[PDB]
RNA sequence: GGAAUCCGGUUAAGAUUCCGGAACCUGGAUAUGGAUUCUUCACGGUAACGUAACUGAAUGUGGAGACGUCGGCGCGAGCCCUGGGAGGAGUUAUCUUUUCUUCUUAACAGCUUAUCACCCCGGAAUUGGUUUAUCCGGAGAUGGGGUCUUAUGGCUGGAAG
RNA sequence: GAUCCGUAACUUCGGGAUAAGGAUUGGCUCUAAGGGUCGGGUACGAUCAACUUAGAACUGGUACGGACAAGGGGAAUCUG
């Protein structure tokens, strides 16, 4: 599943949660992938897709809200976008994700 | 501690009004004074302001809804009817 | 323990008839009539009070200079630097999407 | 109803062609712990406001009343 | 006898509506060219409580097609709408909750509210809280639409009459008991003047057809004909049955 | 990739130039003993040239198309980077860190950007840059 | 709802109205200085935003006017209570460093001053902050640094005359 | 009045309930508990200011909510 793939990047890769750290990693060219929650505001989702196309980064959309995106990264708070800085030994880069 | 056995919120009415009338009030005053999940920001902040008006604290979006709960049982199936009827148009 | 009177012929405790008791240089108490308090100006989008704007009763905004009623930005004393900020994000991205929406229909009319 | 703090800005005030009059008010005060000293107040009356210049150094006060114009109706105390 | 109370109801002295705090007449947009040829998009700016009414109201601002200005209309808030939503009013608009469409452009079974009777009267039917009509069928020639009103009474209306998809918010309101004479007081305080309506059987023979006697009783039949006279219509006017309704009233 | 480069066009979202389009002249991706964050040196357009038609005469076509520029150090977070690109070599040398700190150099560097930006807008290269963003 | 006035004194009887001093508003003409300008219509700050100014008609948008009731909490003002000291009056067979009393500072103006709110840096589970009342934080907390509202208070001018 | 004890049937479980029913209460002299602010390189002490509660001794013509102020209570029936 996609949630199995994210669970390895939290435990064996590098990442940033939240919006202001994500668009920072877009500006540095350090992002590999961004996963946006479903219930993000459309304007925030529109610039995160615009920051990706300026960096040729792939955008994945999570199938759920910010409460259940923060669950898949294994945290008790709610995250709106998770930005994969480094695929570890996981395979989110090489899959449809 | 547990302060009252069964009257709950309706213990403010005391001994008056008839017990079956204070039971139907307790079914709805729990619902209208509860906090509901916001659809938009995903926070549990939505409180009623007036009958049919449900405002969220942060992101400040005000959604119209039922008089004592956010989504009534009638209007939920309405939204899925019009969902069904619309996809018979685009297909 | 010096009791006090109103100074005008309205003897009722209305909104326009507020009293603060002050000590005069004659050593006596005298009431002075206080005007009703100014509200802050609110933002046209979010409704929050917007900062850098002086809070005066509405006709007193004609006695003060321009820099008490404005900030130095587009939408100065009208919007609140965060509704202005999302206004520029929203104006840029939709009008850029409209550039996409032009040419994405120019492939459908070229391939039908 | 307005204090002037620059002594040379006070001197350009006296020739502003509406200031017909002024006054020099002397107050017996103490210099913050002990002994008394002489503070003087130079009040000029403009056409819409009264300007005040407080002078604590009583020597510098003496060099200022000679610096007043000869036309000003100076009211000592 | 004297003039009885429901005859004084129509002279409109103290029996008019207490209409200070009302936000305005809740109305659809007028049928201009955009509403009947394509669509137009407004923004719902505020969902607001209107006094005297159980349903919330929605200020929806639109762009004036012929002048550079903005036009605010005051819709009745259908259940589900939120401030900031884009509302699409017109013929060729989409079947979403909140969009007001003509009835000819919706499929059979669509649940709409605030539906017009004549095309252009800006909203007449299914307009109190919780209510809705059901479009049950089309007659495309002589173009008409059979709908079912909230009272269950079926009605054929024009296919160009408009209506907003969804049911009207604030529903389930009357399931809560008032419990108090104070809540009924404050309920009717912002509507009219008919809260404390003393039973006509406790009045005197001047004041009512029911008054008098050494017991409190009506004395004659309380079902009064339709062809009766103003002043006699006290009781159940033109009642075709009385007593407790046992069985399926619930008209087919 | 690092798209904040020395030719990229950005849109300021914060502070007296909000909505005014800039071009990054020198990206400083991290730090300083001055401004301690990722900041870019931008040259911008403060008063856009107004629209000009066939009706405008010879001394109105000049008056309509003046350009008031500005130069600015701005945070990366206060920039919205665009896809657009503008040539920068005409004022690469003049705009630097030494340009600020001594405001006497600021006005002598603002003239070069005005001469450069007006030279684009006449024979109108870069049409998106010299139009006021509408918000 | 609303443009803008305070103190002191005066009468046999008037006073926020008269008198002395000191302000503010509205409408109107207007002269000089300051500001802006050879990049014509100001610059500074990353930003919140700053300021002695810093053109802007038609039309449009927005804010103020403009708002319930109750409860507890915080803050201010006045009053009450109290200490020393500088005056006056009372008690005093005996006692009482005692009993009473004066010790005041207006409108307006300059500088400074706050809860809330916002900005920058940073990126938090071992969850943290925090209210009398449990709400807030990856939609960016705690923290460090700042910006504003000036109710309000302090100082100075008014003003000790 | 206040403080402490003790409270029934019945109940719509919220009440009834100050149920009913008892004890204490002054003055004086003490005891104990409840606080504020200051200096610790990257365990405490100085000092200041409160009326609240509990207890002990003594004392008196057994008095003490000493004037003022300030519920009579219960078992039921009809009725709203």
């Amino acid at each position: 599943s996609i949630n199995q793939k994210l669970a390895l990047v939290i435990k064996s890769g590098k990442y940033t949660l939240g919006y202001k750290s994500t668009v920072k990693s877009l500006r540095q060219g350090k992002s590999k992938l961004i996963i946006i929650a479903a219930n993000t505001p459309v304007l925030r989702k529109s610039e995160l897709e615009y920051y990706a196309m300026l960096s040729k980064t792939k955008v994945y959309y999570f199938q759920g809200g910010n409460n259940e995106l923060g669950t898949a990264v294994g945290k008790l708070f709610r995250v709106g976008v998770v930005s994969i800085l480094e695929a570890g030994d996981s395979d989110i880069l090489t899959t449809l994700a | 501690a547990k302060r009252t056995k069964k009257v709950g919120i309706t213990g403010k009415y005391g001994v008056r009004y008839g017990s079956s009338l204070r039971r139907q009030v307790k079914k709805l005053e729990i619902q209208q004074h509860a906090r509901y999940d916001c659809s938009f920001c995903g926070k549990k902040t939505v409180k009623r302001g007036a009958a049919g008006i449900w405002t969220c604290s942060c992101c400040k979006k005000t959604v119209a809804g039922g008089a004592y709960t956010v989504s009534t049982a009638a209007a939920a199936t309405v939204r899925s009817t019009i969902r069904r009827l619309r996809e018979m148009v685009e297909a | 323990a010096q009791r006090v009177t109103f100074r005008r012929r309205n003897p009722y405790n209305t909104r326009s008839n507020k009293i603060k008791v002050v000590k005069t240089p004659g050593g006596i108490l005298r009431a002075q009539h206080v005007k009703k308090l100014a509200t802050r100006p609110k933002c046209g989008d979010c409704g929050s009070a917007l900062q850098g704007i002086s809070t005066l009763r509405p006709r007193q905004y004609a006695t003060v200079s321009k820099t008490h009623k404005t900030v130095s930005r587009a939408y100065g004393g009208s919007r609140c630097a965060n509704c202005v900020k999302e206004r520029i994000i929203r104006a840029f991205l939709i009008e850029e999407q409209k550039i996409v929406k032009k040419v994405v229909k120019e492939q459908t009319e070229a391939a039908k | 109803a307005r204090e002037i703090t620059d002594i040379k800005q006070f001197l350009e005030l006296t020739r502003r062609a509406d200031v017909k009059t002024a006054t020099v008010k002397i107050n017996k005060k103490l210099n913050k712990a002990g002994k008394p000293f002489r503070q003087t107040k130079f009040k000029v009356r403009g056409s819409s406001s009264l300007y005040t210049l407080v002078i604590n150094d009583a020597g510098k006060a003496k060099k200022l009343i000679q610096s007043l114009p000869p036309t000003l109706k100076v009211n000592r105390l | 006898g004297r003039v009885i109370r429901n005859q004084r109801k129509g002279a409109g002295s103290i029996f008019t509506s207490h209409t200070r705090l009302r936000q305005g007449a809740a109305k659809l947009r007028t049928l201009d060219y955009a509403e009947r040829h394509g669509y137009i998009r407004g923004i719902v700016k505020q969902i607001v409580h209107d006094s005297g009414r159980g349903a919330p109201l929605a200020k929806v601002v639109f762009r004036d097609p012929y002048k550079y200005r903005l036009r605010e209309e005051i819709f009745i808030a259908n259940e589900g709408v939120h401030t900031g939503q884009f509302i699409y009013a017109g013929k060729k608009a989409s079947l979403n909750v909140g969009n007001v469409l003509p009835l000819g452009s919706v499929p059979e079974g669509t649940i709409v509210s605030n539906v017009e009777e004549k095309p252009g009267d800006r909203g007449a039917l299914a307009r109190a809280s919780g209510n809705y009509v059901i479009i049950i069928g089309h007659n495309p020639d002589e173009n008409k639409t059979r709908v079912r009103l909230p009272s269950g009474a079926k009605k054929v209306i024009s296919s160009d009459a408009r209506g907003v998809i969804g049911v009207i918010a604030g529903g389930g309101r009357v399931d809560k008991p008032l419990l108090k004479a104070g809540r009924a007081f404050h309920k009717y305080r912002l509507k009219r003047n008919s809260w404390p309506k003393t039973r006509g059987v406790a009045m005197n023979p001047v004041d009512h057809p029911h008054g008098g006697g050494n017991h409190q009783h009506i004395g004659k039949a309380s079902t009064i004909s339709r062809g009766a006279v103003s002043g006699q219509k006290a009781g159940l006017i033109a009642a075709r049955r009385t007593g407790l309704l046992r069985g399926s009233q619930k008209t087919q | 990739a690092k798209f904040l480069k020395a030719g990229k066009v950005a849109v300021v979202v914060r502070g007296r130039y909000a909505g005014k389009k800039v071009v990054i002249v020198k990206p400083h991706d991290e730090g300083s003993k001055s401004h301690p964050f990722g900041h870019a040196l931008v040259a911008g357009i403060e008063r856009y040239p107004l629209k000009v038609t066939k009706k405008h005469g010879a001394k109105k076509v000049a008056k309509r198309t003046k350009i008031k520029p500005f130069i600015k150090v701005v945070n990366y977070n206060h920039l919205l980077p665009t896809r657009y690109t503008l040539d920068v070599e005409a004022f690469k040398s003049v705009v630097s860190t030494e340009t600020f700190e001594q405001p006497s150099q600021r006005e002598e560097a603002k003239k070069v950007v005005k001469k450069a930006f007006e030279e684009r807008h006449q024979a109108g290269k870069n049409q998106w840059f010299f139009s006021k963003l509408r918000f």
